[PDB]
């Protein structure tokens, strides 16, 4: 069906922002290993977070994930202007199927 | 009564709780909840229920083994339980969750649904692990080995704190000690080279 | 293979060859001592539930008294020592009797014949259960009678020696 | 390290079959990683098409299960997508991906031949291709 | 552990269906009770298996498809597997061994008293001649006579 | 034959076929074919032969477990047979096929002569079909570590019940004996088993 | 389960040759003592007689491989010895109790008749053999058993 | 020493080396080096030491099994030793090497405040039972301790060697190995659902 995700999140430079990613209570088994990707304009998605707060090498510590119950979230601490991009959450469904979110448009003010 | 004019009949009842520091002790609380206790501290609660707690089909034992964080006696009990399940072939039936060092194992008895199925093997091992009064939970109660079945949908094994739950039957190591011998007797091969 | 653990000289009230169950090992009961003639059978017979329990209790006592205790209680020792203490196939026999709707021993209650004047006692035999309750002393009456004869037989060799 | 590169028709007509080939350079497809296709229609969120493994096993989206095939060719070090009965909704950018998942089915199968594997399963599309645009039009 | 199953029923009787070309054969309590203690009696292990088969078919519900789960758990309580294993060891080392097929017992001509059946050994693809273990048979005969004398001693 | 002038020697042969509904029963037909019957319905045929049937190096046990189209008793027998092998360390030596609930296992004995995988397979074959496996072996006795046959393939196939037993009577002894040795000779293939 | 290996003849009994004993000529034990090994479940020396006899028969009757297999023993051990007796001695060792290490055995020898007892194991506590003063009670008990069986033998 | 007038106490000591042609025999040279000999040609050296010889986390059992260049008896002994370890869960603590048919196994005992739940105690218990004749001197305390066994040494090294009469401190014996045979897989953990 697809994971619910906010359409837009916003904040000013330096503050923390949080992008949530919520699954339905009828699909808790489909909500596992929630990993988060950044897609800049006209670029391929890049993995920022996998598992919970584990990140690839070269990704700063500003990006950090959390997971609880039917929800997960990505926290961008110390927001900067270069963080503007489309952030997508995806879960690994137990039938071996990636299920993406709807995508969040982060805006820096 | 009195036999042969000189012999009075007398009885004992062993205080089996005193075996707590050396070995596990298993008992039955009521129809749905059964327990095994480890020390005067911890143990596992075996609940037959219609309500699942793990909605996913993952059980990564190796990651739990890497991190430790779990009571080794409890995980030994879990391993003794799982290894003795006869003819276990549907791996998706079992799920578990060891996050933060806890123990939670869920067998989906409704996955395999009359006789000679995975749910019957799980219930056979359950009846031996909780032999002190777990016959009430099973439907027939007797006269059935390969056709053992219960109305409940899931068997849930969760780590708990010690508490005098032994209402229906007295604590006993007998089920666990019996399962130790018959450990790897009925495991199927899944590999040419184990 | 076969059990090998031998009971310690737990109590000198009786003969040292006997064995005594303290109040801690018994439910709602005082000290109970069984003479050497009863517990001697535990070194030969492979079909006595009570002897397996005696070996388990004695092993528990010795283990908690002699070995250093770890911080968290470890079941490693019993997992190694279990087949030296008990006959696991006796537990299997009781399981088979349970599933086949035969009376069986659940390893809780035992019965023995106590001679009124001499205090001599037989080795306790397990009080069997069936249909969720005990057998009410009549359905296995033929057992007690024969055990009584065994004690009678047992004194006759003591007379002839 | 290495790169993934899409290549194929940038234009298909309705009801014919799209065929995209992803070439992998610097990584060995015979390594234990899942090679997959993801889709981004022009302005909408990401949609996962499928993936294939070195054992030949394939996994697909439930919606895109009747129309899609994903194939693997280890000899030339490539994999590929074949999407038949294309329609207007299939106009999209198609991305390669290297994914570090563990499917139990492929785990249990390769135990004897490939032995014990790793445990550093990210469960994420570790590497991505540049993405190729496909338009379904006459 | 060791075998624990008790034969249900004095003595014990092998019905016609349990034997190859034979009628009902009953052995008294003196011979059958030997099985309770001895760990090296092939016939006793077979007797426990047949009794277990009878009880299992009588008392437990049969699954529609056959299952060998019960015997896989119950075997060590019925038989001394190391007796089988001794027989296999004597087989590979070219020693006479018991395949558990044929047994022999000494039957008293006038009283009908019988010994516990001891296995007839095989070697090189055929049963041993009687002569090759006549020395064994004589010993069994002595034992029976001794038991008779013991019954007179009481 | 009268011993002591008192005791008549009498023989007793047990009909083991009445154990058909509780346990497997193994027997021998001729040099090449041996059988293990389960119920009055099914069983496995253990054929020593010079001709292969599998002709590939796959044995998808894990897929057969999920599909669950097979007889559980027969697969338990196969599991006991395989896990009873002494020193099985050549995964390529064994192949099988479980298409549609079938059971068809093949052991390649060409990998050879003492202390090899073929000898272990022949030892477990000898114990499983103990009622007349000695005829197939090159030496009937006097040999454990160097047991060898002229046949290159041991093939285990699910079959139907029929009066196969000609050379030896049915007997559960091989299977029941192998149950105790079922896992006591295994090599470690991984640190955390 | 239970051991089943029956030993072999040298009037029955069993004889250990100089290659089986450490600095000793050939020693024989009569059938009256060796026959106890058929039923006794907790005798170390009986398990050792069965191991030695099995070795003697195995190196004689079976075709030897080029290199050792240790496959015959790994399968046959449960029919030769009571492994739980080894576990008993392990338990006695860890609990600071005297235990058998399967090295030295003691037996009483009747001076005029030469009759001997199924040897009992000599125990060790702190890496050294116990003095006979610390288990003389068992020696007296074994002597009493010899007097008892000799009385029953004369009673024949 | 005559008991009841007529019964002389006599001692008997079994020459256990004659069992070399049928079964392994284990002994102790000193507290650091112990041996298990398989016949009169080969065996394994069990060395407790503070010096590591394997400095990698690979062990590669499957490649060794496929090549099949090792002695089968020695690998059987290694498998019995490993499968007798109770509650083995830290697989990084163990490493090994089998290049060219060699056998070289290293258990890192320094992988471990109470020091009772560690994998090192499983390794040391199985080591104590494998070399039961004279392993007790290598431990901190000879007896009175099972769950919390320790030694000052940091590594246990099991590596194939040639036969030589090393049995200085304790006489050779099969009892440790034969006892460990019955305990294989008795107290190990599950690692995967289907096994
Ligand atoms: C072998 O087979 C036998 C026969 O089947 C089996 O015997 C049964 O064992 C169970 C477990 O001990 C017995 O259950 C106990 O029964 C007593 C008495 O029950 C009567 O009285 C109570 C009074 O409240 C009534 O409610 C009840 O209806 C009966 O009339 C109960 O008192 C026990 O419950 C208490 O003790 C339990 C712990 O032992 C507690 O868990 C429970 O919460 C209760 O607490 C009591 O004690 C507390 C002490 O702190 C106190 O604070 C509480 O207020 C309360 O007083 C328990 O139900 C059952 O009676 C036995 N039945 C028979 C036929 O003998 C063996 O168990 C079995 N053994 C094995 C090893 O399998
Ligand atoms: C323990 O060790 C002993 C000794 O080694 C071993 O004994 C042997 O057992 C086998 C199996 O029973 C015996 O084989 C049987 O022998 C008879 C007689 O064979 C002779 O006569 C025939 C006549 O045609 C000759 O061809 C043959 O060469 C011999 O001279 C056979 O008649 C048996 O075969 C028939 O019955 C079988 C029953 O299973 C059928 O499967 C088979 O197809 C045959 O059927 C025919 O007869 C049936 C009625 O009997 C009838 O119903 C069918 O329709 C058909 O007409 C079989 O070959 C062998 O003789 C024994 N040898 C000795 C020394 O006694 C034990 O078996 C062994 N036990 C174990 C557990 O290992
Ligand atoms: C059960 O428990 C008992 C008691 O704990 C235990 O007994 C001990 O057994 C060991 C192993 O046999 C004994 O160790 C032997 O001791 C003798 C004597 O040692 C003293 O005298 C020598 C004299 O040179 C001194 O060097 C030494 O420091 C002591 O003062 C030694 O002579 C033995 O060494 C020789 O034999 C060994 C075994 O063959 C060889 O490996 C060693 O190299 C030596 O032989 C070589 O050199 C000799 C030099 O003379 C030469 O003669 C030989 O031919 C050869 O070239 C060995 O150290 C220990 O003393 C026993 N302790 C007691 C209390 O009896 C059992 O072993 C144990 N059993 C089991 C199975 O656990
Ligand atoms: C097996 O299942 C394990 C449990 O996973 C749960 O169940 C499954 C079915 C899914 O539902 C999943 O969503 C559930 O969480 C799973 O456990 C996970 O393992 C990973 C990898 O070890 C852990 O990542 C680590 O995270 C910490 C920080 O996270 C903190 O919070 C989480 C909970 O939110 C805690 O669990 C953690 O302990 C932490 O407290 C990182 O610190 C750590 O390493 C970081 O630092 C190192 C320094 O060198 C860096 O190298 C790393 O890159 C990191 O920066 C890991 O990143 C994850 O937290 C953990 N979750 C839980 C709940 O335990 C396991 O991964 C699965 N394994 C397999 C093989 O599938
Ligand atoms: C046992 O299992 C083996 C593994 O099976 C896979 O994993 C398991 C867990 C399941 O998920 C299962 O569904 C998976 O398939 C299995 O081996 C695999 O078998 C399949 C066929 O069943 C093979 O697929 C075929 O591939 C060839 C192309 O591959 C060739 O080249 C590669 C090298 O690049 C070689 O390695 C291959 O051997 C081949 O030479 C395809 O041509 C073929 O048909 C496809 O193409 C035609 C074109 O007309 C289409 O019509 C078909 O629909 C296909 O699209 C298959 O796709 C797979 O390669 C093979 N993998 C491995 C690792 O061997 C084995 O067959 C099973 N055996 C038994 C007896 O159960
Ligand atoms: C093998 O190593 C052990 C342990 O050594 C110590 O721990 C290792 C992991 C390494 O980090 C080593 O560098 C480190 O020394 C040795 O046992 C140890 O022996 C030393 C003395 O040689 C002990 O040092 C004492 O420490 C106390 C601390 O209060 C001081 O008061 C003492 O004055 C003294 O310095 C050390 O405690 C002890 N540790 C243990 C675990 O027993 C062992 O001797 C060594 N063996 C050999 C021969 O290499
Ligand atoms: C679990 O098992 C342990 C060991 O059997 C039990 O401990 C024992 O508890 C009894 C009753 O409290 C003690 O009896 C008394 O102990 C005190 C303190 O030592 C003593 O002063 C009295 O004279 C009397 O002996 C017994 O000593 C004690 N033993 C030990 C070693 O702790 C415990 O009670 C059991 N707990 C459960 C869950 O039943
Ligand atoms: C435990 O096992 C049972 C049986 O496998 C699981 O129940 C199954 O759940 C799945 C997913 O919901 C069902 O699939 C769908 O079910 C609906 C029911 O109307 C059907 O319309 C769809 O076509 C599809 O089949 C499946 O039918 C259902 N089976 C049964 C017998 O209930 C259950 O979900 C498992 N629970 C856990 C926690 O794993
Ligand atoms: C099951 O075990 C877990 C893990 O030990 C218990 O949760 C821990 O409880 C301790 C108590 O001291 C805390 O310090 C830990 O932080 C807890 N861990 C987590 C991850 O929450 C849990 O309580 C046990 N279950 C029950 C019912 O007692
Ligand atoms: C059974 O094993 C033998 C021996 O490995 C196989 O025969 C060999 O196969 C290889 C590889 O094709 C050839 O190079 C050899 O020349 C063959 N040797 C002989 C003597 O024929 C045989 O193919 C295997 N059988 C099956 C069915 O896999
Ligand atoms: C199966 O084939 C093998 C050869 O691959 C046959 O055995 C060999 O036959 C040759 C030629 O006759 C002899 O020189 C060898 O001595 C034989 N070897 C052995 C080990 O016996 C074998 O006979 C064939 N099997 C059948 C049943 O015909
Ligand atoms: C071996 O087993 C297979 C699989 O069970 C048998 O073939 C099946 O036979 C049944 C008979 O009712 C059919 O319903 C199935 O459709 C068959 N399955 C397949 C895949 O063909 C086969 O007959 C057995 N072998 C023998 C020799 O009887
Ligand atoms: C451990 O075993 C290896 C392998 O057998 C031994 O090294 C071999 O020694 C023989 C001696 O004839 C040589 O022919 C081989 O080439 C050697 N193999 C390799 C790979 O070098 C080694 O000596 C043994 N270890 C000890 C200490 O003796
Ligand atoms: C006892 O038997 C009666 C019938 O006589 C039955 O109603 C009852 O449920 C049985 N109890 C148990 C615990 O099985």
């Amino acid at each position: 069906a697809g994971l619910t995700q906010p359409a837009s999140v916003s904040g000013s430079p330096g503050q923390s922002i949080t992008i949530s990613c919520t699954a339905a209570n009828s699909d808790i088994g489909d909500f596992n290993f929630v990993s988060w990707y950044q897609q800049r304009p006209d670029k391929a998605p890049k993995l920022m977070v996998y598992e919970v707060s584990s990140r690839p090498s070269g990704v700063s510590n500003r990006f950090s994930g959390s997971k609880s119950g039917n929800t997960a979230s990505l926290t961008i601490s110390g927001l900067q202007a270069e963080d503007e991009a489309d952030y997508y959450c995806t879960s690994y469904t137990s039938s071996s199927t990636f299920v993406f979110g709807t995508g969040t448009k982060v805006t820096v003010l | 009564s009195l036999y042969k004019g000189v012999y009075e009949l007398q009885t004992l009842e062993l205080n089996m709780e005193t075996l707590n520091m050396t070995m596990p002790l298993s008992c039955t609380k009521n129809n749905s909840h059964h327990y095994i206790m480890v020390g005067n501290e911890t143990g596992l609660e075996l609940t037959l229920t219609n309500t699942s707690i793990i909605n996913h089909k993952f059980c990564n034992l190796s990651d739990a083994h890497k991190k430790n964080l779990y009571d080794h006696a409890l995980m030994s009990i879990i391993s003794t339980f799982h290894l003795s399940i006869p003819n276990f072939n549907q791996y998706e039936a079992m799920s578990c969750d060891f996050n933060g060092g806890k123990i939670s194992v869920q067998y989906n008895l409704s996955h395999s649904y009359h006789c000679g199925t995975v749910a019957n093997g799980v219930l056979q091992t359950f009846m031996r692990m909780a032999w002190g009064g777990s016959y009430i939970a099973l439907d027939s109660g007797c006269g059935n080995w390969d056709c053992i079945m219960t109305s409940y949908q899931y068997l849930i094994i969760q780590n708990t704190t010690w508490e005098d739950h032994c209402q229906f039957s007295r604590p006993s190591p007998i089920g666990y000690l019996g399962l130790l011998s018959q450990r790897t007797r009925d495991i199927y091969i899944s590999r040419r080279l184990l | 293979g076969t059990f090998t653990w031998t009971l310690s000289d737990s109590e000198g009230k009786d003969t040292p060859g006997g064995y005594c169950l303290t109040r801690w090992m018994l439910i709602e009961a005082e000290l109970k001592c069984f003479g050497n003639t009863a517990v001697a059978k535990c070194n030969e017979k492979h079909d006595e539930e009570f002897c397996d329990m005696l070996r388990l209790f004695d092993f528990n006592k010795q283990a908690i008294q002699r070995l250093k205790a770890p911080a968290q209680m470890s079941i490693q020792l019993i997992n190694k020592a279990v087949n030296a203490l008990i006959n696991d196939q006796l537990i299997m026999k009781n399981h088979l009797r349970d599933i086949m709707c035969i009376p069986y021993c659940n390893y809780s209650k035992y019965w023995y014949l106590n001679h009124t004047t001499t205090g001599r006692t037989s080795l306790p035999k397990c009080w069997l259960v069936s249909n969720g309750s005990y057998l009410n002393e009549t359905h296995f009456s033929d057992d007690i009678e024969q055990q009584a004869d065994n004690m009678i037989t047992e004194m006759l060799q003591k007379e002839y020696m | 390290q290495g790169t993934l590169r899409e290549s194929g028709p940038g234009l298909v007509r309705p009801s014919e079959t799209l065929s995209l080939t992803c070439g992998v350079s610097g990584y060995s497809i015979s390594s234990g990683y899942y090679w997959g296709w993801i889709r981004q229609p022009p302005g909408k969120g990401l949609e996962w098409i499928g993936n294939i493994y070195r054992s030949g096993s394939t996994y697909y989206n439930p919606s895109l299960k009747s129309r899609v095939t994903v194939s693997i060719d280890t000899s030339k070090n490539q994999f590929s997508l074949k999407l038949n009965s294309v329609t207007a909704a299939d106009t999209a950018v198609y991305y390669c991906a290297r994914s570090g998942i563990k499917v139990a089915d492929d785990y249990y199968y390769e135990m004897d031949v490939w032995g014990q594997g790793t445990d550093d399963y990210s469960y994420a599309m570790d590497v991505w291709g540049q993405g190729t645009t496909v338009t379904v039009s006459s």
